[PDB]
């Protein structure tokens, strides 16, 4: 059970069935992604990004370690990414709104976690707040890992899907917007647990009532699952 | 420390 693409192997572990290797994908998942959905929707220039392989199939521009902004974000990212390790992600987002920094948001690209019990089956309880399911949960739980091939194929989907999205669906940004990545600490998380780069807030971010939405793609390696959406008002 | 579940970032904005 590999994942033995000559290209895959650059960005990504392959291998993604034990615990280490499968919180450490999502780390991985969630900068390829974030570079493309930045990229597409020109929120950065080319010039951040480093052309690369993700498969034989497909290309993408990935965050340049190599420039001081993109290294900056791309080590936003991987703290993100990190937390993904004990369970204490419960989901990091592109917010994207008018002003700096506007509560409700124009538009957010968002993943989504849930973390698995043991042996990667059973997924961990993810709640509110007032003690009701994530909107994304169910979804995720039903999965079940089907190795490391169909995992490859949803990170393909996924940046398949963000360049359609923004390529094909997607109206343009304003001239001016603020975009800024925003996090949600799993209840398991302890005091003493911060990700850096990231302030404490209390609040998060709102969508208006009208919000339109997108299924970019699902993730799921041996023992972590992501759903990665789509919000905007800029839709067809 | 921490008494919020949220985190944010430093953004980009043009």
């Amino acid at each position: 059970d590999s994942i033995d693409d000559k290209k895959w192997s650059k960005l990504f572990p392959r291998i993604v069935s034990d615990p280490d290797r499968s919180s450490n994908f999502m780390t991985r998942a969630i900068y390829v992604a974030f570079s493309a959905v930045l990229r597409n929707r020109n929120i950065l220039g080319q010039e951040y990004f480093t052309k690369n392989y993700i498969t034989e199939k497909l290309k993408c521009m990935t965050l340049c370690f190599r420039n001081l902004r993109s290294n900056q974000i791309a080590q936003l990212l991987r703290n993100a990414g990190d937390a993904t390790k004990d369970g204490f992600l419960k989901e990091v987002s592109l917010v994207i709104t008018n002003n700096e920094g506007d509560l409700e948001a124009i538009e957010v690209f968002s993943m989504k976690f849930i973390y698995f019990e043991n042996g990667g089956v059973v997924a961990r309880l993810s709640t509110d707040k007032n003690g009701q399911e994530d909107p994304h949960f169910a979804k995720l739980a039903q999965l079940v890992y089907e190795g490391g091939d169909s995992v490859r194929d949803q990170m393909v989907t996924i940046v398949r899907s963000v360049q359609f999205l923004c390529t094909k669906v997607l109206e343009p940004l304003p001239e001016e917007f603020t975009a800024n990545f925003r996090l949600e600490y799993t209840n398991d998380a302890p005091s003493n647990f911060r990700i850096d780069g990231f302030e404490d807030s209390s609040t998060f971010y709102t969508l208006p009532d009208d919000i339109q939405s997108a299924t970019i793609g699902h993730l799921r390696p041996g023992c972590h699952a992501a759903n990665m959406e789509c919000w905007s008002m800029l839709m067809s | 420390a921490r008494d919020s579940p949220y985190g944010l970032s430093q953004g980009i904005t043009k």
